[PDB]
This record gives C-alpha cells, sequence and structure tokens, in this order.
RNA sequence: CGAAGGUGUGCUGUGAGGCAUGCUGGAGGUAUCAGAAGUGCGAAUGCUGACAUAAGUAACGAUAAAGCGGGUGAAAAGCCCGCUCGCCGGAAGACCAAGGGUUCCUGUCCAACGUUAAUCGGGGCAGGGUGAGUCGACCCCUAAGGCGAGGCCGAAAGGCG
RNA sequence: UAAGGUGAUAUGAACCGUUAUAACCGGCGAUUUCCGAAUGGGGAAACCCAGUGUGUUUCGACACACUAUCAUUAACUGAAUCCAUAGGUUAAUGAGGCGAACCGGGGGAACUGAAACAUCUAAGUACCCCGAGGAAAAGAAAUCAACCGAGAUUCCCCCAGUAGCGGCGAGCGAACGGGGAGCAGCCCAGAGCCUGAAUCAGUGUGUGUGUUAGUGGAAGCGUCUGGAAAGGCGCGCGAUACAGGGUGACAGCCCCGUACACAAAAAUGCACAUGCUGUGAGCUCGAUGAGUAGGGCGGGACACGUGGUAUCCUGUCUGAAUAUGGGGGGACCAUCCUCCAAGGCUAAAUACUCCUGACUGACCGAUAGUGAACCAGUACCGUGAGGGAAAGGCGAAAAGAAC
C-alpha cells in the first residue's frame, strides 16, 4: 500500500535541500527515510578503542520525512503523484498527470 | 518445512524430533556458553523447528 | 543516558514529614503529660 | 525414548572458576550447571551418555539470586543450580 | 525497654497468612478489595 | 433451624409495644414438639419436628399425602 | 519586518483600569455586541512547594588512650605494614537457633551515605563464593489446640462436635 | 495484505527476503509448568507425601491415566429383629468458585429534626446475608364506579402538597378520575369425541443480512522574505471528499485519511421460508382449588401512628358453603351493582454499565482533572485490616559536543 519504497528514485519538496535528486536508502516505519549525500549532518565522533578508534567529525546521511519529497518523473523530469491500480490481476504503481506504469 | 516434514512416519519425525538433540540444540547450548560459538542464529530456528515438530507428531497421532 | 545520579533528597524529605507529622501528631500530651506535673502546679485553679 | 530426550533438556553451560580448575586437575572433578530441579540420579545419567565416561559420585547444591538495581530499577538474578561431578580414573575431560 | 514488634515468621502466617483468609467467610471477600484496589501484595508471603 | 417439617412455617420479626408506645424487636416462635408419627402402610413410626397446627392437618390430610410433598422435595424423613 | 507571557518607560481616565513603545520569546491572540461564569484575596494557630531568620551559634552520640617511623597516593592522624601504650577478658571472646536476606571474598571507583579528609568501608559497579546416607529440616507418633465427613443446633451467614 | 523485519526501555552482534510458505493482521486448531473453588491426602500458597491401574530398557527404575465433597438416578450389596429397613460399594449426570452496577427476598441501626425529648421522623435509608436474569419482579380482576360504565400488568406527565394521618409538632402523604408510552393473552384440577389439527423445542438446507482482516480513493505552480514555508503576492484546478490529523511557521490540491463505491478461504448472530424429531390440536358434557376466609389474642403494610376503622400478610387457639353459595363497595345492617378466591404460565414499553465501537462537549489542561498524563494503587507507613504519595515538555532532526 506504500508509494515510496526499498529502491526508487525521487527529488526534495521542501527543505534545506529542496531541488535535489537522489535514490532510495531505506526506509523506516517512523514516517522518514535515507537518500545518499543530500541530509548530511557533521557528526562529532568518539575514537571507540575497538577495532579504529578514528573518533573525528564524519559527515551521515540524515532521516527525512516523506511527505517533504516525491518521485522524480523523469520524463518531464519533475515531480509527480502516485496512484494505484490494478494491471492484469496485479496491484502496481503508476503517476498521475501522464498515467503510465512504474 | 511442515510440507517437507508432513510426509513421514511417526517414528521418522520422532527419530528427527531426537536427532535434533543430540547434536546441534544440547552442542550449542554447550559450545555456545563456553563462548566459543560465533553464529547466534543456528540456535533460534532449530527451537523454532521442534516446536513445528512436536506439533505435526501430535497432529497425526492422537487428536 | 546521561543523567545526574540520583537525587534521593527527596527520600529524606517524606521521611521528614512523615517522621514530623506521626509524633508531632500522636505524640499528644507527652510534652503536656510531662507538662502534667508542671500542669498541676502552674495552674492555679485557685 | 523420552527417557534419553530429557537428559538433554537437563544440563546447561559448564561453570568456570579458580576452583573449579582445581577440583578439575587436583581430585579429578567437574563443574556444570543444571535445571532448577535436575536431581543427582538424572544429571550422572546424561554424564555417562554424552561424555560418555564414569563417575565417582554426585553432589550438588542451590544458588540463590543477587539483588540487582539497574537505573533506579530492582531486579533479582534467578536462582538456579550447580553441581560438583566426581569422576574416576578414566576420565579425558 | 522491650518493644512491641517481635519477628516470627510463623506467626506472621497462621494468623496473617492466606490460608486463614481464604478459610473463612471475611477473609475471603477481604482479598477482593485486595485485588479490587490492584494491590500487588495480596497477603503477606513472597 | 426452627421450623415446621410440614408447613414450612419459621419465625419472624416484630414489636414489642408498650403502653407508652416505645417500640422493641422481638422473635415470634412457632409453637413446636416432637412426635413420632405411625405409618399403617411400613407398619413403622416416624418423627418428625412440626407444630400444633401442622398435626390439625395431619388429622385431615392423609398422614402418606404429606410425605408425599416432602418425598417430592426431597425432605428428608 | 515577532502574539501570548515576562520585564521598564511615557501618556491617559473621576475610579477600579486603558493605550504605545524599548529588551527577552518564539507561536498564537482577538476587535465589537450579547451570553454563562469553578471569576477578581492579606489574613482563616489556612493546604501545597520554594527561601530567609536566630547562625556559621549549639551540637559531632559514653572519659577505655593513644604515640612514632615506613608504604600508598593529589592530598594522610583516622587506610596498609611495623614498634610501643592502654581496655575487656562468666566479656567488649568463641559457637547456634529466632530473625535478617549478600551484608561473605577479591578486584575495582570518590559523585551521594559515614555527623569531619577517605587512597577507606557492612557505600557504588563487576566478578567470585554456600557440596551431606551419619547435622538439621523432610518423614513416623502425638500433647494444649485448631479443621472437622456424616451428625446436632441455628432467621441466613454460621456455631459445636 | 505484504518489500521488510527479528516487541519496548537501546543501540549493537548474527540471520531470513525482496512477489511471495519474510514480517504483520484476522478466523479455526493441540501447547498450555505450579498455586489459587483445587477436586488423591496434607498444608505457614505457588511446597511436602502417596495409592491403584496400564504400559515400559540395561535389575536399579521410569512414562501415562485415574483416585475430592455433596445432590439425584440405577445396579450390586446389606446390620441389629425372619422379612424389610437403615447403612455401605460401584458407574452416569449436575453444581460449587470469581465478578461493577441493576432486580427480588430474609434481617435491619444511630447520629440528626423535633429548636429539650421517650411517641414520630431520619429510614425499611446505611449495612449484612440469600437467589437469579440479561434484563429482572408483577401480571391477566372474588379489581374501580356509578346506576354511568371502562376493561390485565409496567412506566411518564396531571388531580396535588388536595382529601386525610399525626405529642394534630415538626413532619408524612395518597387514591379515584384524565392524557400518553406499549399491548396478548393462555393452562391444570377431565372424560369422550378426535389425532401428528396451532404450538413451541431441537434439527439440518439454502437465501439474505451483517460481525470479526482489508482495497481503491480526486486536483498546483512561480516569486518574496525567510534557519526551515504549509505564510504574503499572481495566476490555476478538484470538491457527493473544506471531518480530522501529521510534515522544519497557519497546507481544500505534500502525506495519512474522509465522502463514495467494493470485498470473506473460514467461523459466526439475526429474519425467512426451509426437510425432518418430538410437539401437542379442534368440538360436546361436567368440574372448579379447606384448615382455606373470617374470628379471638399480639404484631406488621397499606398516605392511615387503634383511632368510629374499612383492606392485606401473619406467630398461636379456632374455624363455613360449595353458586338456590360467597367476597367486596373505609365502621355497620338492609336494598342495589359488580366480581369469584384459597393452582399455575407469560413477550414489549422500564432501571442499569465491569466492558467493546464510534461520536460529541461553552468540561480540565500538570497544586486543576481519576488517588495516578511521567512502569501507581507502585515507592513509602503500619504486624493487620487498611492508608497513601511527589514526579510532563531541549531540539527539526541527536546534529548530544571531534580536538
Amino acid at each position: 500500500a506504500a508509494k515510496i519504497r526499498r529502491d526508487d528514485e525521487v527529488i526534495v519538496l521542501t527543505g534545506k535541500d529542496k531541488g535535489k535528486r537522489g535514490k532510495v536508502k531505506n526506509v523506516l516505519s517512523s514516517g522518514k527515510v535515507i537518500v545518499e549525500g543530500i541530509n548530511l549532518v557533521k557528526k562529532h565522533q568518539k575514537p571507540v578503542p575497538a577495532l579504529n578508534q578514528p573518533g573525528g567529525i564524519v559527515e551521515k546521511e540524515a532521516a527525512i520525512q516523506v511527505s517533504n519529497v516525491a518521485i522524480f518523473n523523469a520524463a518531464t523530469g519533475k515531480a509527480d503523484r502516485v496512484g494505484f491500480r490494478f494491471e492484469d490481476g496485479k496491484k502496481v504503481r503508476f503517476f498521475k498527470s501522464n498515467s503510465e506504469t512504474i | 518445512m511442515k510440507a517437507k516434514e508432513l510426509r513421514e512416519k511417526s517414528v521418522e519425525e520422532l527419530n528427527t524430533e531426537l536427532l535434533n538433540l543430540l547434536r546441534e540444540q544440547f552442542n550449542l547450548r554447550m559450545q555456545a556458553a563456553s563462548g566459543q560459538l560465533q553464529q547466534s542464529h543456528l540456535l533460534k530456528q532449530v527451537r523454532r523447528d521442534v516446536a513445528r515438530v512436536k506439533t505435526l507428531l501430535n497432529e497425526k497421532a492422537g487428536a | 543516558m546521561k543523567f545526574v545520579k540520583i537525587d534521593s533528597s527527596s527520600v529524606d524529605m517524606k521521611k521528614y514529614k512523615l517522621q514530623n507529622n506521626v509524633r508531632r501528631s500522636i505524640k499528644s500530651s507527652s510534652m503536656n503529660y510531662a507538662n502534667v506535673a508542671i500542669m498541676t502546679d502552674a495552674d492555679h485553679d485557685g | 525414548m523420552i527417557r534419553e530426550e530429557r537428559l538433554l533438556k537437563v544440563l546447561r553451560a559448564p561453570h568456570v572458576s579458580e576452583k573449579a580448575s582445581t577440583a578439575m586437575e587436583k581430585s579429578n572433578t567437574i563443574v556444570l550447571k543444571v535445571a532448577k530441579d535436575a536431581t543427582k540420579a538424572e544429571i550422572k545419567a546424561a554424564v555417562q551418555k554424552l561424555f560418555e565416561v564414569e563417575v565417582e559420585v554426585v553432589n550438588t547444591l542451590v544458588v540463590k539470586g543477587k539483588v540487582k538495581r539497574h537505573g533506579q530499577r530492582i531486579g533479582r538474578r534467578s536462582d538456579w543450580k550447580k553441581a560438583y561431578v566426581t569422576l574416576k580414573e578414566g576420565q579425558n575431560l | 525497654m522491650k518493644r512491641t514488634f517481635q519477628p516470627s515468621v510463623l506467626k506472621r502466617n497462621r494468623s496473617h497468612g492466606f490460608r486463614a483468609r481464604m478459610a473463612t467467610k471475611n477473609g475471603r471477600q477481604v482479598l477482593a478489595r485486595r485485588r479490587a484496589k490492584g494491590r500487588a501484595r495480596l497477603t503477606v508471603s513472597k | 433451624s426452627r421450623v415446621c417439617q410440614v408447613t414450612g412455617k419459621r419465625p419472624v420479626t416484630g414489636n414489642n409495644r408498650s403502653h407508652a408506645l416505645n417500640a422493641t424487636k422481638r422473635r415470634f416462635l412457632p409453637n413446636l414438639h416432637s412426635h413420632r408419627f405411625w405409618v399403617e402402610s411400613e407398619k413403622r413410626f416416624v418423627t418428625l419436628r412440626v407444630s400444633a397446627k401442622g398435626m390439625r392437618v395431619i388429622d385431615k390430610k392423609g398422614i402418606d399425602t404429606v410425605l408425599a410433598e416432602l418425598r417430592a422435595r426431597g425432605e428428608k424423613y
């Protein structure tokens, strides 16, 4: 019943990075997701003696709300909205505004 | 695995029931507690395998 | 997750209220009972 | 049968400590954890099978749990059982 | 001075223990109230 | 339990009312007695705890006609 | 391009009060006109919580008693070792039950506790530790006493046995 | 249904899956240690000790089933006195116990008011106990009224704080009659005639209907500030959906959802007919509830405190007739009218909410509101019954602070 899922392509509706594009990383039951090289927060990390102890300041991919993002049509090359249909006998996804199979 | 284990002799699965315990279950409860076992997951499914068997055997025989 | 010890001051508090009300209430005339001897002299019933 | 079965449900893990190591090398005697019930005869049989070794004799006890405080909460460890087990001269472990 | 409470485990059971409660009319409807308020200690025991 | 094995009479609560009309509770006891009744069928006796009015009944109704009732209710005689 | 709330100033009204704005704070408030009120505080030996006072005053809990050198360490009178002094010694010694419920041992830490410092501790954290044919429980027997099949008695509950 | 998950406080380590026997939700299923009515005996609860039987290695020793009480029924038996009873043994069925309120019934206070106070009130309240249902109990005239009649019960609104009771004091307090809610009436005491003649009850069969899981679900962009825009400015579109909630500041068109339209493999409640098992029909001639009514003595409920007192129930002593007879109509006789007891059954209108679902609020917003928004009936106190707390907010995100 979900629209975005484990692997897909998207673009930001609003926020810090608004107008920037990337694919999916992993989905969270919190209502959030992660994207590669979009949401970036400098973390001050502790040098754990176990294994390596780098400590230092590292950059990471922060979680983000779903409602602030939408798929990247990659035809008009901009935002577009999902709908659910039954193709053959199977539930699948399609675009609004130029309805097309995904 | 039910389907794989649904078709057998009541003793056959009863053998497998036992067999699980001789090696495996016991050992992992021993091998692991010492700290030598590097794989925990092997413990979960095994206990989950037994109950399936003991339910089958009770489904076939008796009630 | 980064909490400051535990502050049990509230323990000695509840013990103070409990201790104070217990005696102060049920101790009754012990100060006065003792005062009773004083009570029998300091009175001057006339 | 269930007889052999239960034996596999009795033992849990071997105990480890200095006192344990001494009886091993010195008295040829071993320690291991057991069930909350796990009587002597019940233990010895299992030892006679899986380890397939001789047994002088068995004696056991009960170990109480040690109260603890996590955060400000307080739990209690589960009372359990250990057994000092003895071996004849055909020993290996 | 000899204080009032003198601990004895047995007496603390024969009198206020469960089986004495459940053995008479009043005692049985007591534990209801104890269960009614949802108290964790129903009678004195483990 | 003061009762008549026949009728069902059992005591009742009422007032002791003085000349000044001061009220006090009391109890009314049905007049009872322990009598040994004869049966011609069995040619034996039966011992029952009844009242004096319950005897007036048995004078009218058949002794065995009464037992049928008791014998119906499980009342043990 | 800043509400409420807080904190000041200036004006204003016959009065409880009203208006603008300076600093904070970071999202709500509400004209006007009617309506309903858990509706306006100084008290009530008032209730709750917070903080002053006397005051760094009294007190540190038996008058059996300490002194010194080394060690630890950030720091030593109170911790460890050593030398000396003294006290009890039908106890201030040594075993048990009843009752307590890890307080036992080791390692380890100075926040809180200990009426003071604490490298210490019955404190905090982790780990370790409690072996029975002969001990005691368990178990056989029972006294005082309780429970008490049926039974008796009793408005019911129930009481006796 | 499904591309994620392996509950939470807390991440982490080790694993399965990616269109389908991952995971999640629902239904139908054995699993369900020990205490607890415990029910094999006992008993300071979560413990101790058995018995019988059946079956089982490697004797030792194990697994499983049963064994409580009482009521009823049947069988076997079976004392003192032959018989017989009584008692005992065996199996079958049933129950106990827990729980918020609501209902009926058996017992049943006092403070207080009276300006004292005993009568009276408070009150048949509080409280104890017994029993049952989902609703209960009551109920189908030996009932009222006035010479008119109406037609069982139950509840609501009026008569009316009237008529009356009452140390005539405080106080208590109707009824008839009227308008409404919702209606329903049957059976035994008996024979024949007559037969499955309605009728309930259980059964299945299918239909419909829902209940427990769910599916789809409309339509928007630029710019301005702005940390972040859902905000201002302009032009747009949907609306059987502007209920609502969330997203970095106030979103009809970003997300979840709503209006609306659909769905059940399986088990289920209801209304139907529905095939059956019993079930008992309909008509004629009789019969019509006896220690019972009433009475005496003493109490009690009736609005009614023995008052001139009708009526009902009754502890005790008595005690009539069988419709040509009797009860009643507020003392009472007479006339008149009405109605037939002393055996039973009965749905709806009504009170209730421990709990489940949705929805609402001129109800509260952390000293208020449930005692408790924070793991609370916990910590803590007391021997025990029992009593009984304080304690919410970083931030957008943990980016929580490298060196």
